[PDB]
Parts: C-alpha cells; structure tokens; sequence
C-alpha cells in the first residue's frame, strides 16, 4: 500500500464494569517499525492520549486508566491491542490509533513523550452504559 | 528464444531482501556485453571473473537473485561479510563466481511520506548459510525471560521496514541489487552468449 | 464452500458526524468476479441500493450519500469494504451486503442498473445517535 | 502461545428479530482439539450455557435457543462460530467462550454435558433493542 | 509398491489450474492397460510416447499434474499454444514427451446455484516459463497510472472464479485435466511397466 | 568450518512432526563421539550402518530430521512401522541407512495447563511415501457425504494438537527426535569425521 493506513475494530455498547479488547490493524509496512499510541475523545471533550507503546515494547498509560488499560503488540498480525477493563460509563468515546515510523538511530527512546504522530485511524466508538 | 534480461532490470517492484527473489534464467541464447553500456550502475564487482571475460566459456546455471536494500548495507553483498543483511537476509558463499550489480532506486522506491513497504530481517538466533532463506517470524528471545510466542520487552518480532524518503541522505537511499550466481556443476547446457 | 456466502461485520452505535467502515467478506469464490452492492434498511422503511461496485471496479452511489460513502475493493481479503463518512441520524439502518456473479462475455458493464443480485448477506447494524 | 487463549467478537447493537454471528477466535493450540461451549450472561443473572460442539461435529442447544441459533466450526481459521437467529429482547446478553482439551481416549464423548471448561473469553455483549 | 494412478483420477477435489497440482509417481511398478482401456476420456493425446509402448518403457520419473478448467480451453493443453490459460496457468514445453488426458466432470464440479470454487489467472505481466507455477495475488496493472497496491481502475485483482453451473454449453462446463510427464534421466529407472 | 551439531540438538521449540524440520549439513567437518557419550538419551538406534564405526564412514548427504511426538509414538519411528506417525507425518524409507536418536523433553516442552502448540497429523487419505512432508489441512472425508471444505459429522479437521503436562505418564510425555540419514548419491561429499 503506498500509504499507511490505520483501521481500528472492536468497537461495542458495553456494560458498566465490562471489558474490551480494541485492535489497530495496519497495511504499508510493518507495524513492529512504528510507535504506536491510543487516544480517546468524549462527547464535547478534547482528545487525550491514554497508552502507547514502543518498538522496544515497553508501554505507558495515562493516570485516569492506569491499572484497567493494556496495549499489547500481535506483530504476526500487524496489530496492536488495547485491552480495556473495568469499564466505568466515563470511558464512552471514541478510540483512536496512531503512529509514526523510529528509523534505527532511535531504536531505545520511548513513548507519549511522541504525542505527535504521523499517521491516524478514524477510530470505533466504545458506549459504556446500563 | 531470447535471453530475457529486461524483466530483472526494468520491474516495478523489487522483492524485500529478507524474502529475496531467486530467478533461475535457463535455455537461453543471450548477449551480455550489451548491459556493461549501462555505466549508470554505482556498483558493479565480478568475483573470480573480469567483467568482460565471459564471451566464449559458459557454465550450466545462472540465478538472478534480487532484492533492495538501503546505501549503507551495499557494501556488505559480497563474500565474507557481516551486518544483519550478510548474516540475517543474504549470504554469498566464500568461494562465489558471479556479480554483484546496484544502483541507487530513489526516484522509483521511495514516495514523500516515506515508503515502509520494503522490509528486512534485524534479528536472528544464528548466522544463515549461504543462499539460505529464512522467512519465519517468530518472537526473538533477546533476554533470559523465553518469549513463548507472545511480544513484550526483549521479545522481539524480527523484521522491520526500511523507511524510504526522498530527502534522506545516500546510506538510506533505496538501493536495487541484484546478484548472478554463476555454479561449476555438472548438467546440459542452458545459457549462452555474445 | 458449496455455496457463496457473505457476512457483514462493523456495525457499531456511533455518533453523528462519526465515521465507519462496514465490510463484506466472501466464502465460496473469488469475490473479484462478482457485482458487488450495499443496501440499507432503516427501521420499518423498505431496502434501499446505496452503493456498488462492479468487477472493474467502477463505483456508482445513491443520490443520498454521493459524497459521504466510499465503496472499494480488498480482494486480497476477498471483501468489499463500505467507509461510510459524516453520519447522521437518518442514516440508523441494517446494512447488507449482496452480489452476482459476472461471466468472461460481460466483463465492461455498469452496475445498480443490476440491482438483482443472487447472494446476501444477513446485514450488519448501524446506530447513529447522540 | 503459551497458553490457550479465546477472544470473541462481532457483538453489536441489534434490533428485534435481527441476526448476528458471534466468533470465538482460538490461539496456543489446535481448536479441533478442544470442545467448545458458549455462554451467555444477562443483566443480573447467573451464566448459562447456550450451545456445545465436541470434537466430532456434534452439536447440543439449550431449549430457550434451541431452532434459533448455531454452533459451527472453521478451523481452518481456528474459531468457532454462533449463528444467531430471530432474536428477541431477552437475549441481550454477554456472550462467552470456552474451551477444554479432549485427550485419545475420549473424543467420543458428548458436550454440555460435563459443562466445566478449563479456558475462558472475556465476551462480547450483545444487545437487542428497538 | 504399485503405481498409485487410481490416486490421482479418482479425487475427490481438484486443483485450481493457477495453483495446479504435481505429484511424483517413482519407486512403483505401473499399470498402464487398465487406464487407456478405459474410453470415457473425452481426451488423450499423447507427444513424445506410443500410448501403447507404456508396458516395456521404463521411466526414471513420471510427474502427474492435474487441475480443472473450462471445456474450450482444453485446447490450450498442448505444447505451443496461446491463451490464459497457456500463457498464464499452466504451459507445457515443446520438447514436451507424455500425455494429457482430460474428460468431463460437469456431473462432480457443477452445482445447481454455480460452482465458484475453481480459480485461473486472467492478467500477467509476462507468459510463464513451462512448468512455472504463479500463485502470488499482486494488483495488475492494466493502464499508465501505477496501481500501487490499491485496487481501483485499470488495477485488477489477478483471480477469477469459473462459474460452473449444469447448465452451461460444454465449452463452458468444467473438465478435468491429468498431464503425465514421462523424465528421461541418466539415474536408475524407477517407474517401470508390467 | 566445524559442524556444530548442537544448532540441530538445542532449540528451544521444536517442530510438530506433521510439519517436520530438515536442516542439511551443506560442507562440514564432524566429531561424533563425544555427542554417543550422552547415555541420557532414551533411544540410539542405528540402521544400515555400525553404531560405533561412525568416525571412519565418510558420507556423501548429512540430513537432520527433527520434530516432537510423544513417548508411546517413539516405537513408529523405524523403517517399516505403522501407525498414524509413521504412515501419516514421517515415514522412513525401508532401505533407511541412519540412525534414529530420541530423548524425553517433559521439562523442556510441558506447561502445568498443559502444552497445545504441537501438533500432529490423524487422518490422510493414504500413507505417505519415505520421506514426504504433508502440510495440508484439507477437511477429511471419513463418511459417505462429501464434506465439501465444511466441517460437520464424518467430516473432521486432519490435524490435533498434543496435550502435553507435566503430570501426564511416560506413553503421553513429549520425546524429541533426530533422524541423521547418511545417503550415498553422486554429488560432492559434505559430513566426514574426526
């Protein structure tokens, strides 16, 4: 594929207290290359960054989901999860992915210190209801 | 009846040097003094041949392997090398007859925000053997922890993409290689010359 | 497969002014020979062709989503996908999936002026709401 | 894969009298090794099994489902199937998988009938509404 | 021990013609009589061989492909001949020495809503070498825009399915198709007669 | 220069012996008997050749076969056997000059929820010849209805996964196994001793 492209599945009308396994596909290269991170906007609120993960597969998390979120790297697939527990009817948004390509003189710097990525998906909205 | 060398020169696609392309080119009449015109090559070494001494002798097999690579990996396709393209993509063997044939493919394989679609192998639990493939992608072990399956800190997915930019500099430019295998073995005779 | 099949998948509850990408994937043959359209369903209204591909991949949309709907064709995957794009409330229905087979004699010919199709699909969800 | 993992999906939002296919995707071993149960768990009430497949094909229903849904196999993909069927509001539910290891001695041997598996899902809710 | 022929006519399924099967018969003693007598074939031309001398020969090896296609492209199965199939699925050599035997199978490969399962190759870039086996699935590209890995106008996806319905006219209906190749090494015999 | 056999002798996974592995010993100077020193192997058998005379026989081909079967499986690994191993996933030829080396892997292979990542072959239509290798995972037919690709009743999935535990007896323990095949074809010789 000239591009890259990002398709996120999974989205679903869950519970309170349920989980959730979100997945960014990817197709132009190998995703194994790339930083990739997970966002979310709310209805009427900015987006904000909750967990991404290096190409040394090391992951990091915003406070508000530290201890429920896992990102996770399926390179036999060209994916990346986004394990969601614990689902509280304040997750509802919509979940978004996003990368950008580490050249090898980069290989060990980590990650949402790279809030800025190239390359977005449209996301797949999570509802957290009763 | 024509030997067709335009197919592995003119493609609009190379293969990826961890999944390298082997072409066998049998019963074929071909002219080879015709491509040396071509002096836009950056790179071009015979190994136990000069490279217009070929006219008359003849040998049973002739291969065309080819794939891309980045500038600074080039100089590692010849016999005897290391770095992860001699050891974990291609390898030549010690005692090769044949060439060893590049050119710079930055106006083809590269697109402005960059073209990842060209991969490489950057990790391997043992050297390969010469013209060995290796086209599996399983978990490499990088510490002591075992991987068993699953990707996490020092368990690593073994290919990368190169990324491929027009304003990158030469040692990460796209470079198109192509290497012809010429075997002392014994059977009838399939490839001539000028 | 003895037969053809296709199944829809990525209906999701989204939001207006949200973006999905439904899809269609075959069993049974190439989906590369086939016509290939969507259909939607809104609550107690009738079926309704929305958009189509045919096997040389021209595309041909309904005058209410001209615009806003991609179709395109990953045969690689044997799928047809659907992005559909600034959705709004009206657009709430079941979207289905539906195909026919184009022999070697016919290869250059249009589509949604065939909307008889031989093969569906069960049709996969879309909710748009706030 | 080290251990047998079970992830499902294609949970929606449906609509009375909609249908639906649920899958159970399978890493860390062969799925036709393994018989394979779903479940599903209401708001508020207790797991029940829904539907069964051993390793000879065979397929057992609970009589609330039973005519309306089925169990399948696709291990060329390594998952199994849910074809669900008719559905009425009171099967909005989260649907689960599981799995356990059928060893020489016993592969012909029923489902549903022991009703313990050794490897979960997390789910896939399922909600049917107007 | 015996030459498993009964094998490979009495399948159940057969290969797409674009992934066409081959399997080696060797190390068998084989019967030859009961096949040729046997004349429901709608086809059995054989080049290079008496198809009546196959009980005194000895072969080293003897290679059985087999696959389907649609009933006037059995014209295709010949040394020299042109079309997607020749061209583009399978194409045999001029110097090629056995048999192709065909006969229709409409009854087994047919069904009542059409038969979609069998594949060809439609498009290439270039006519396969004899004995080439082409299974990649890469866009084509059919204009001057380059297809880049989307498939869109003038980008088609490789593949087509046969409709095989009961239906169809004979040049239509699907016929399945063995070619026995008959290897003439200098190594010992392993495939001889009764 | 040397060969060490230890990259045949040390993975950390094995193959399934329906996909079984082969790794040639391209050109290699060998020393075999510090390797018979290791009595803790559960099966040394060789065939066609003397056991301890492995220093001075100098061979043409050197194949090292490896995969994972489990311990009442081992007795099948022979020339001449039966049973699904031998006749469905490996099967030795009857003139099989090699010797067959087996050892007990419970700690290496087993998991406590049980090991389900090897996997073996229970149906075929027919046995395989010496030396074949079988990947196929076509829906077997062990009925009267033709399965047609779908999964049902008498129409199962051809391969199974072993459960491997810790606490499983020895009959259900996983042995890894190496076949050294020792041909004399003519070729260049590649293995000799010390």
């Amino acid at each position: 594929g000239p591009q890259v492209q990002l398709v996120e599945s999974g989205g679903n009308l869950v519970q309170p207290g349920g989980s959730l396994r979100l997945s960014c596909a990817a197709s132009g290269g190998t995703l194994a290359s790339f930083a990739v991170g997970w966002f979310r906007q709310a209805p009427g609120k900015e987006r904000e960054g909750v967990s991404c993960i290096d190409v040394i597969n090391r992951a990091n998390y915003a406070d508000s989901v530290k201890g429920r979120f896992t990102i996770s790297r399926d390179s036999a697939k060209n994916t990346v999860y986004l394990q969601m527990n614990s689902l509280e009817p304040e997750d509802t948004a919509v979940y978004s992915c996003a990368a950008h390509f580490v050249p090898p003189g980069s290989r060990l710097r980590g990650c949402l210190v790279n809030e800025l990525y190239n390359y977005w998906g449209q996301g797949t909205q999570v509802t957290v209801s009763s | 009846n024509l030997c067709p060398f335009g197919e592995v020169f003119n493609a609009t696609r190379f293969a990826s040097v961890y999944a390298w392309n082997r072409k066998r080119i049998s019963n074929c009449v071909a002219d080879y003094s015709v491509l040396y015109n071509s002096a836009s090559f950056s790179t071009f070494k015979c190994y136990g041949v000069s490279p217009t001494k070929l006219n008359d002798l003849c040998f049973t097999n002739v291969y065309a392997d080819s794939f891309v690579i980045r500038g600074d990996e080039v100089r590692q396709i010849a016999p005897g090398q290391t770095g992860k393209i001699a050891d974990y993509n291609y390898k030549l063997p010690d005692d090769f007859t044949g060439c060893v044939i590049a050119w710079n493919s930055n106006n083809l394989d590269s697109k402005v925000g960059g073209n990842y679609n060209y991969r490489y192998r950057l990790f391997r639990k043992s050297n390969l053997k010469p013209f060995e493939r290796d086209i599996s992608t399983e978990i490499y072990q990088a510490g002591s922890k075992p991987c068993n399956g699953v990707e996490g800190f020092n368990c690593y997915f073994p290919l990368q993409s190169y990324g491929f930019q027009p304003t990158n500099g030469v040692g990460y430019q796209p470079y198109r290689v192509v290497v012809l295998s010429f075997e002392l073995l014994h059977a009838p005779a399939t490839v001539c010359g000028p």
